[PDB]
């Protein structure tokens, strides 16, 4: 049988594909360690390595890149879990080798190739302590050439009066996002600080892993996609509204939870953003 | 409950892998080149050691 992993419901995306809205023909690229396309779970639409040892981008060697892409859009059927935005066109951006790591130029290019190939989505579960001029440049881009731009917020916890957002969380040109368990309370190694914008569920998710299996990760990289999932399902119902437009809707319909510094605007409500 | 070695920067992968174990017996270490992105999964029994070109930690090391 399917099941439907709790962060799914959490944000109330099956309210949406009840009413039909699954996110067909939305392109979302997961950038991170590549795609196992081969998994039964998961329908992937094309994509790109810029990992000049590892050239198939649709090889997992690490097993991030699938987990995240399986909350995107785990197929609905009677296997596995189901994603976000199941019937959205999933692309795999591989910027990440086997270990985990990219070099910040490998990352960069990912992006020139999302905004050069017309992704409506980028998802980017992966940070660095240190931005770059380049970096902002290339988030900033992608975000003025009309793409939605979310990433996992980081995994520092708190530290006294400073903010912990990584980059390119950090970048106010991205949606930083958060974690929270299934009781709605921040998780203790989520980033905080006044550049985290959402939170969504980032504790015991269950997705894909490589080799026709299903697992549970914990971290805002697990969050993020929920986010990226969501604005897929929005831009599926209103497909003529901008990245600006979609940002707003996630931003202003949320729950609250709490204070901003550790909760930003609360918990993503898709069924309230599509409204 | 020590999640952090601030002691150890500068230090030769070998010789930190030695303080960690000894702090951190369960400790999972994977050696990353520094100034790199990486994923954002949470692993409570991880320790990522970004190193230099000398193979001399470039960051502090911490769990996660
Ligand atoms: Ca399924
Ligand atoms: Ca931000």
């Amino acid at each position: 049988a399917q099941s439907v992993p709790y962060g799914v419901s959490q944000i109330k995306a099956p309210a949406l594909h009840s009413q039909g809205y699954t996110g067909s023909n939305v392109k979302v690229a997961v950038i991170d360690s590549g795609i196992d396309s081969s998994h039964p779970d998961l329908k992937v639409a094309g994509g790109a390595s810029m990992v000049p040892s590892e050239t198939n981008p649709f090889q997992d060697n690490n097993s991030h890149g699938t987990h995240v892409a399986g909350t995107v859009a785990a197929l609905n059927n009677s296997i596995g879990v189901l994603g976000v935005a199941p019937s959205a066109s999933l692309y795999a951006v591989k910027v990440l080798g086997a270990d985990g790591s990219g070099q910040y130029s490998w990352i960069i290019n990912g992006i020139e190739w999302a905004i050069a190939n017309n992704m409506d989505v980028i998802n980017m579960s992966l940070g660095g302590p240190s931005g770059s001029a380049a970096l902002k440049a290339a988030v900033d881009k992608a975000v003025a050439s009309g793409v939605v731009v979310v990433a996992a917020a980081g995994n520092e916890g708190t530290s006294g009066s400073s903010s912990t957002v990584g980059y390119p969380g950090k970048y106010p040109s991205v949606i930083a996002v958060g974690a929270v368990d299934s009781s709605n309370q921040r998780a203790s190694f989520s980033s905080v600080g006044p550049e985290l914008d959402v939170m969504a569920p980032g504790v015991s998710i269950q997705s894909t892993l490589p080799g026709n299996k299903y697992g549970a990760y914990n971290g805002t990289s697990m969050a993020s996609p929920h986010v990226a999932g969501a604005a897929a399902l929005i831009l599926s119902k209103h497909p003529n509204w901008t990245n600006t437009q979609v940002r707003s809707s996630l931003q202003n319909t949320t729950t609250k939870l709490g204070d901003s510094f550790y909760y930003g605007k609360g918990l993503i409500n898709v069924q309230a953003a599509a409204q | 409950l020590k999640t952090e070695w601030p002691e150890l920067v500068g230090k030769s992968v070998e010789e930190a892998k030695k303080v960690i174990l000894q702090d951190k017996p369960e400790a999972q270490i994977i050696v990353l080149p520094v100034g790199t992105i990486v994923t954002m999964e949470y692993r409570i029994d991880r320790v990522r050691l970004f190193v230099d070109k000398l193979d001399n930690i470039a960051e502090v090391p911490r769990v996660g």
